[PDB]
């Protein structure tokens, strides 16, 4: 008996098949996380600047209160 | 037997539109070729070192 080289089947590799998919992001759910940061984000920033005004009258209060300087 | 490059535009109206804009105003499609080289970066490299590790060959 004569070998030579065998051929294989069973599957046959799968041949030409798009395998790029969309993940995560559809469209209108990123908009929602998008405007949904900058509503969250300019609420918390303006409580600090709230804050700071208590800090800025007191801080300037002490040029007042000290006339011996 | 002509593949056809061409997709003939993929947008039509409202969702198909909305998507396709998304997109092209900030990344997104970057981001996720920005992950494609992080999966890269996490499975083990193919090298090797001359000195000591010798490559594949034939009879």
């Amino acid at each position: 008996x004569x070998x030579x080289x065998x051929x294989x089947x069973x599957x046959x590799x799968x041949x030409x098949x798009x395998x790029x998919x969309x993940x995560x992001x559809x469209g209108y759910s990123m908009f929602a996380v998008g405007i949904g940061a900058l509503l969250f984000g300019y609420w918390s920033m303006m409580k600090w600047n709230r804050e700071r005004r208590r800090l800025q009258i007191e801080d300037f209060e002490a040029r007042i209160a000290l006339m011996p300087l | 037997t002509y593949k056809y490059v061409n997709l003939r535009e993929p947008s039509m109206d409202m969702k198909s539109v909305t998507d396709r804009a998304a997109q092209t105003l900030l990344w997104t499609e970057l981001i996720r070729g920005l992950g494609m080289t992080l999966s890269y970066l996490f499975r083990e490299p193919a090298t090797i070192n001359y000195p000591f590790e010798k490559g594949p060959l034939s009879p």
